[PDB]
């Protein structure tokens, strides 16, 4: 829902989704999707 | 130019354009995780 996302919010007006009670599983993300500029702050993305 | 290299090496790869930054000390992805990591001590430069 948050990266497929057909219709998809704007810039001006921009949409805050909640995530509760899941697991996140990076892996699944790049199987299909590349991703230009993934910039963390605060936490290394190997230690995600 | 003015240092003098002992033990040289020279990668060769292909990759897609988003992932040039994952060739870098400490990036993931599927080609820094999968394909080819760089040690985090590395010393030398990466040219793409």
């Amino acid at each position: 829902e948050v990266f497929n996302a057909t219709r998809f919010a704007s810039v001006y007006a921009w949409n805050r989704k909640r995530i509760s009670n899941c697991v996140a599983d990076y892996s699944v993300l790049y199987n299909s999707a590349s991703f230009s500029t993934f910039k963390c702050y605060g936490v290394s993305p190997t230690k995600l | 130019n003015d240092l003098c290299f002992t033990n040289v090496y020279a990668d060769s790869f292909v990759i897609r354009g988003d992932e040039v930054r994952q060739i870098a000390p400490g990036q993931t992805g599927k080609i820094a995780d999968y394909n080819y990591k760089l040690p985090d001590d590395f010393t030398g430069c990466v040219i793409a």
